[PDB]
RNA sequence: CCCGCGGUGCAUUAGCUAGUUGGUGAGGUAACGGCUCACCAAGGCCACGAUGCAUAGCCGACCUGAGAGGGUGAUCGGCCA
RNA sequence: CCCUGACGGUAUCUAACCAGAAAGCCACGGCUAACUACGUGCCAGCAGCCGCGGUAAUACGUAGGUGGCAAGCGUUGUCCGGAUUUAUUGGGCGUAAAGCGAGCGCAGGCGGUUUCUUAAGUCUGAUGUGAAAGCCCCCGGCUCAACCGGGGAGGGUCAUUGG
């Protein structure tokens, strides 16, 4: 169950995230297998940064993202991608 | 030495030691006592009382103390300022720090802390000697 | 029994140097001549003569002094010992005496000076401080 | 803490003037207390580098920590000396571009004038006096309350102003050309002294 | 099989064991403190098919895997014979 | 050979001593002194002299003090290079040192350095500290600087073909 | 699961091993193997420190020092119990 | 399109009023910056090391003054430095501490000159790896700073392969 999730790397009240590839049993802010981008939820159109040529990798091997990874790679156009090259071939 | 002497036999250091042991103590309640645990002060039981007089070439009656501590070893302590209210069975609180005086003595108890009192005249120095700041 | 021979021949010239004459003769070797020649080519020597009879040796060195009898090499050392080695990495060649002074070492391509071997970016053995 | 004393014994410790000329030296040009017109001996060359570093850490009204991660800091250049870095750091904070613009006559006064909120750096209000001023940004006086006795006073007598200042007196508005010069900047007391001072701090 | 294993090379130092040899791989290897080289040795358990390498030969072995509770080679070829 | 005292000369007491001599009867004292002289340009002597009163003694001092004096090369405010002076159970190791680094120097020691004009120097002492034994192994290590002129005259060679 | 190399004191601690070291076969396990069996032999480890006794979770890291080093393994992350 | 805040009416911003509520701890004989009075009389007491105290004590106890730091200031305990005082870097053995009373010798350590070869040590190139956070370099955000974020270097006695 590899995942594709979010961990907070703030001060106390000001949260950062990081965009992290995770086996789902790790800890929130513990082990992970890769980074995979970046995420500010203050600057409010919100910052987003990531690869993009490795969320196309990981998700075409059974990788799954949480319900708020997928929000913000839907808004870059990469769920699209992921269907324009599936159920395409 | 030849470094082919050193490389057959190292060298060796010399072992330092300090000069408050019994403030590395340990308990006597269920096995035995345990050295690991440094401490800056300890307390104890006063067993006696009273003067002694000091080496040469000095002159005086200087106050002290015998007391047992939680780890059950016996040292004298010295007892400074003017004037103390220090009597057998009174529990009193140790810190290092040693008496050139006499042999025998390398504690102090420190003024204020438990039973023990603070002198009563002091505006100098208080903060040692335990006074209180007085609006006098 | 003698285990240095490299070391012999420094201590040969260092002894020579400091009462002041102005010949010395010692047994021959490769090595020995290799840095015979680089003694001479940086300005501590004033010649060096090859005789050969029928054991390895001779070689003939030839000192220099200043204009008013001083001395132009003020001492000499060896720096890797039969019984601690000394090697040194291309980027961990000396500069002895802020380059006032020259360091001799044995590369895979000869027995050089020290700017010579940071020119090429190699190291090797140290043989010795002349300075 | 700052300090509040009485400011003039201070400069008749150091035995330099500390307030823009102005005599705080002129009667009595001796140390205070009982023992002050009756001098005593020589002094060490710790007396000596301490008194280099009190003289500067005086000058500009600041605590023993602050003062020594400033020194810290300044250290970290390499580019020119370590004293001079130093003494140049010292002058770029927003109290001395008070002091050397002339919106007040002391450091204390534009000390205050910075803590109360009563200007700002290019437009934004910044209340904190250890601020650190870059070269080229026009600090102003808040053009809301700008009506105040003493600020508007002490805009005339300009005892000082000098050749690094840019200063404009309608608008209120001044900035630093570029970094001073030792030759421009008090060429009397030290820089390695109290170099020296924290060698073996 | 585009991995490969280790060979190493020794002197043979035991042979009275049925089908087994100690190899002994010597090695120099420097102080931590001071500067100079010691010498090392460790020795090695290797399997033989017949009992055929006798002492003084120097041989290569190869790593397998648990053969027995220390053996842990084989051999591979006989380079110069002791005579 | 001899700097001539002719010039403007700062100088410095690095130390006195009371030193007694027991005779009949009682004890008689003198003061010693030691003293530097130089002009912060690059020639520093030492000197010492006794006397039965402290001005005495320092004045006989610098009158000791101006006959002898070093030359003290430099290349910009340092050293040129690296030595280490011994007399006597003192030993003490220059180095050259950073732009305005300043000189980081013991007692003895630093008086000298800082009398020659020198700005920017590492030291340290492994040795004795008794001020007449520093203070000569240090002049005793200045005197083997070497310019960067000298060595090119004497060997065959140019400047910028050594350096 | 197997392997190379690396990090502690004591020689006023020199001998330790009898499934112990190797072979044949049989059983057994995800899996190779004395892992466990029956038989056959007499091997294995040690001054390059075996064995025993005392103390200790290990590392990224942290403090100090010009450096080489020395002293710690609390907050935070990894592995172990 | 529509829908959700525990913190919490929190941070913050604007108006009025008032110098009004907000300074202490250590030291001052030499090391080591900062001195005069009075009390007491080898007593009472002080000390990190030197050492003070028996009638004019800058060393004890108070007062006036002065110095260092400051919402803290001193004291005890523990570790590294100063300590080249275990010395590879970087020490020594005639008299200061220190050459076994002398030989013979197994293991070990180190070895004369030279031709060809090898490549174990030695030197060097390329590839993989040495997590993240830390120290450090550049850049950016909180009114500044602590702190927070982005991009780098560094760290192996490491492995493989070619000179």
């Amino acid at each position: 169950a590899v995942k594709i999730r979010l961990k907070r790397m703030g001060s106390k009240k000001s949260p950062f995230y990081r965009i992290v590839v995770a086996d789902s049993r790790s800890p929130r802010d513990g082990r992970f297998i890769e980074t995979v981008g970046t995420y500010n939820p203050l600057k409010d159109p919100a910052e987003v940064v990531l690869k993009e040529d490795l969320v196309l990798d990981w998700l075409s091997k059974g990788a799954q993202p949480s319900d708020t990874v997928r929000n913000i790679l839907s808004k870059e156009g990469v769920m699209k991608k992921h269907h324009e090259a599936k159920n395409v071939k | 030495p030849t470094i082919n002497q050193l490389v057959r036999k190292p060298r060796k250091s010399k072992v330092e030691k300090s000069d408050s042991p019994a403030l590395n103590k340990g308990y006597n309640s269920f096995k035995k006592t345990q050295t690991n645990v440094n401490s800056p002060q300890k307390r104890g039981v006063c067993t006696r009382v009273g003067t002694m007089t000091p080496k040469k070439p000095n002159s005086a009656l200087r106050k002290y103390a015998r007391v047992r501590l939680s780890n059950l070893i016996e040292v004298t302590a010295y007892i400074p300022g003017i004037g103390h209210n220090l009597q057998e069975h009174s529990v009193v609180l140790l810190r290092g720090g040693r008496v050139k005086d006499l042999p025998g003595v390398r504690y102090h108890i420190v003024r204020g802390a438990l039973d023990t009192a603070g002198v009563n005249d002091r505006k100098q120095s208080r903060s040692k000697y335990g006074t209180k700041r007085p609006k006098a | 029994v003698m285990t240095d021979p490299i070391a012999d021949f420094l201590t040969r010239i260092r002894n020579a140097n400091m009462v002041k004459h102005e010949t010395l003769e010692v047994p021959a070797s490769k090595i020995k001549r290799d840095i015979a020649e680089i003694l001479k080519r940086e300005g501590f020597i004033r010649d060096v003569e090859y005789i050969e009879d029928d054991k390895q040796g001779v070689i003939r060195v030839f000192l220099k002094y200043g204009k008013n009898e001083e001395r132009v090499i003020t001492n000499l050392k060896r720096i890797s010992k039969p019984g601690l080695r000394a090697y040194v990495k291309a980027d961990e060649v000396p500069k002895v005496l802020n380059g006032l002074g020259i360091a001799i070492i044995s590369t895979s391509e000869g027995v050089i000076t020290d700017k010579e071997a940071r020119a090429k970016n190699i190291g090797g053995e140290v043989i010795a401080y002349v300075w | 803490s700052r300090y509040t004393g009485p400011s003039w014994k201070v400069s008749r410790r150091l035995g330099i003037s500390l307030s823009g000329t102005g005599k705080e030296l002129a009667r009595r040009p001796y140390k205070p207390g009982q023992h002050g017109p009756n001098s005593r001996g020589k002094v060490s060359e710790y007396g000596m580098q301490l008194t280099e570093k009190q003289k500067l850490r005086h000058m500009y009204g600041m605590n023993e920590r602050q003062f020594r991660t400033l020194f810290i800091k300044a250290s970290k250049i390499k580019e020119g000396k370590h004293g001079v870095n130093f003494m140049v750091l010292l002058e770029q904070r927003l109290d001395n571009v008070v002091y050397r613009l002339g919106l007040a006559t002391t450091r204390r006064q534009a000390r205050q004038l910075v803590n109360h909120g009563h200007i700002t750096v290019d437009g934004k209000r910044v209340d904190i006096p250890s601020y650190h001023v870059e070269v080229g940004q026009v600090i102003g006086v808040r053009e809301k309350s700008q009506n105040i006795s003493t600020i508007k006073e002490a805009v005339e007598a300009t005892v000082g102003r000098p050749a690094f200042v840019s200063f404009d007196t309608e608008k209120l508005e001044g900035s630093f050309t570029r970094l001073p010069e030792r030759d421009e900047l008090y060429p009397e007391i030290d820089e390695a002294l109290v170099v020296e001072y924290y060698n073996q701090k | 099989e585009r991995n490969q294993r280790k060979v190493y090379q020794g002197r043979v130092v035991s042979d009275k064991m049925d089908k087994t040899i100690t190899v002994v791989v010597e090695t120099k290897k420097n102080h931590p403190i001071y500067g100079k080289r010691m010498k090392y040795s460790k020795k090695y358990k290797a399997h033989d098919e017949n009992n055929t390498a006798k002492v003084g030969d120097i041989v290569k072995i190869m790593e397998t895997r648990p053969l027995s509770a220390t053996k842990r080679f084989r051999l591979l070829e006989v380079v110069e014979e002791a005579v | 050979y001899i700097d001539p005292k002719h010039l403007e000369l700062e100088d410095r007491v690095v130390a006195i001593n009371r030193v007694t001599k027991v005779v009949k009867g009682g004890r008689r004292l003198r003061f010693a002194a030691l003293v530097v002289v130089g002009d912060k340009n690059g020639h520093v002597g030492f000197g010492t002299g006794k006397a039965q009163e402290v001005p005495e003694a320092i004045r006989k001092a610098i009158e000791d003090a101006k006959k002898n004096l070093v030359e003290v090369p430099m290349v910009g405010s340092t050293i040129p290079h690296e030595v280490i002076g011994v007399f006597g159970g003192g030993r003490i190791l220059m180095k050259p040192a950073v732009e305005g680094s300043g000189v980081a120097a013991g007692g003895p020691v630093r008086a000298v350095l800082e009398l020659a004009g020198v700005a920017d120097i590492t030291s340290k002492s492994l040795g004795s500290n008794t001020p007449i034994n520093v203070v000569r192994a240090t002049v005793e290590g200045l005197k083997q600087l070497k310019r960067a002129e000298e060595v090119a005259a004497l060997r065959g060679k140019s400047v910028e073909e050594i350096i």
